[PDB]
């Protein structure tokens, strides 16, 4: 899935 | 200025539970969007990722060790801990707290994410070893033969890490190559230790050789064999 | 998952080069990638963070650059610090990969390695175990194989080896090759053998004894 930070 | 350092045991079990902490100084795991994760190292290899935790208490795992692994923090401590379960002998390996930079902020208003793609301080890292292995000293057995010649002695089933070999007392160093040890399927290190010689010398060799952990002190001479 | 793959894996260099370090994602990672330099003995330290951003108290020799699946670290001007292992981090997606890391060396000329077979010592024998050991002195560059045979037959899960630093005045390396078999099994056999495969060798090199032969 995508990163804390990710989007 | 930041430091992070791991401590935990140095020797554990297979089947047992390993206990991690990395203990911070610098900065808060109650500050914005910071995060400390854990990497490992295991002997010779690359570096593999474990897991990762952030002051707003957000938690994830690598997939692949999932079950075995929590991660926790204690804020007012200014630690974090991880904890393996069920380790086996794969799982040793120097293992590393990291800290991440979280976005940064103006007026307390993130407008910079770029900051945290990286883990920017790391704690000098701490090694474990996982075998069911109890101290033991080393036998050694003696390893005998651009013409130049070779010899050496083999410094077989110790534990744990680590042995000191020097050759003719201390005397001997030119060509001389110890080197790092292996850890056998049987939880026991083993290691050579080798030297090489114009093929005339064939002057003395004795290994020392020197597990200070089993007080095993052993010098073997070593020659070209045929009586 | 996502896979990380850095290129070369190994690489020589002499102090004074530009080098150049690759790392591509197997799907895009956008700008979330890091660089890490770690010598010997030390923790890994940032150099480069979201591929192109210089960490603060690093070198300006060092600089990353590339987004999406392909990202290149280079050195300008190599210094004698720079001799060690490189790492690439992806933290896009969890979890946070690391690349396999590319090792730079001090470059040196070829040489193959001088190769040295040893029977197990009678003392050994007597414990009931035998270790067949299998030396290749100072070679460059660092990647040699090693393969065991006993009466012809291809040794396979037996043998643990291990590799010295590259020396600081020759710049070569050293393996060592333990094979280990039951003093039983080892008794029944003859022709043990240690074939050596290297860049400086024209071809494979084999160093073999007879057990028992007298």
């Amino acid at each position: 899935e995508l990163d804390h930070w990710a989007s | 200025r930041i430091t992070l350092k791991e401590s935990g045991p140095p020797l554990v079990k297979p089947t047992q539970t390993l206990t991690l902490t990395c203990s911070f100084s610098g900065f808060s795991l109650s500050d914005f969007g910071v995060g400390v994760g854990w990497i490992r190292q295991p002997p010779g290899k690359a570096l593999e990722w474990l897991a990762i935790i952030y002051s707003d208490d957000d938690k994830r795992y690598s997939p692949s060790l999932n079950t075995r692994l929590t991660i926790t923090k204690d804020t007012s401590k200014n630690q974090v801990v991880l904890v393996m379960t069920r380790v086996s002998p794969v799982d040793t390996a120097t293992y590393f707290c990291a800290h991440r930079r979280g976005p940064t902020t103006l007026f307390g208003v993130p407008i910079a994410r770029g900051p945290v793609n990286a883990m920017d301080v790391w704690g000098q890292g701490i090694t474990v070893t996982i075998s069911s292995t109890s101290t033991k000293g080393p036998s050694v057995f003696p390893l005998a033969p651009g013409a130049a010649a070779a010899l050496g002695c083999l410094v077989k089933d110790y534990f744990p890490e680590p042995v000191t070999v020097s050759w003719n007392s201390g005397a001997l160093t030119s060509g001389v190559h110890t080197f790092p040890a292996v850890l056998q399927s049987s939880g026991l290190y083993s290691l050579s230790s080798v030297v090489t010689v114009p093929s005339s010398s064939l002057q003395t060799y004795t290994c020392n050789v020197n597990h200070k952990p089993s007080n095993t002190k052993v010098d073997k001479r070593v020659e070209p064999k045929s009586c | 998952a996502l896979q990380l793959t850095q290129s070369p894996s190994s690489l020589s260099a002499s102090v004074g080069d530009r080098i150049t370090i690759t790392c591509r994602a197997s799907q895009g990672v956008t700008s979330a990638l890091a660089w890490y330099r770690q010598k010997p003995g030390s923790p890994p330290q940032l150099l480069i963070y979201d591929a192109s951003s210089l960490e603060s108290g690093v070198p300006s020799r060092f600089s990353g650059s590339g987004s999406g699946t392909e990202f290149t670290l280079t050195i300008s001007t190599l210094r004698p610090e720079d001799f060690a292992t490189y790492y690439c981090q992806q933290l896009h997606f969890y979890p946070h990969t690391f690349g396999g890391g590319t090792r730079v060396d001090v470059r040196r000329t070829v040489a193959a390695p001088s190769v040295f077979i040893f029977p197990p010592s009678d003392e050994q024998l007597k414990s009931g175990t035998a270790s067949v050991v299998c030396l290749l002195n100072n070679f460059y560059p660092r990647e040699a194989k090693v393969q065991w045979k006993v009466d012809n037959a291809l040794q396979s899960g037996n043998s643990q080896e291990s590799v010295t630093e590259q020396d600081s005045k020759d710049s070569t390396y050293s393996l060592s090759s333990t094979l280990t078999l039951s003093k039983a099994d080892y008794e029944k056999h003859k022709v043990y053998e240690c074939e050596v495969t290297h860049q400086g060798l024209s071809s494979p090199v084999t160093k073999s004894f007879n057990r028992g032969e007298c």
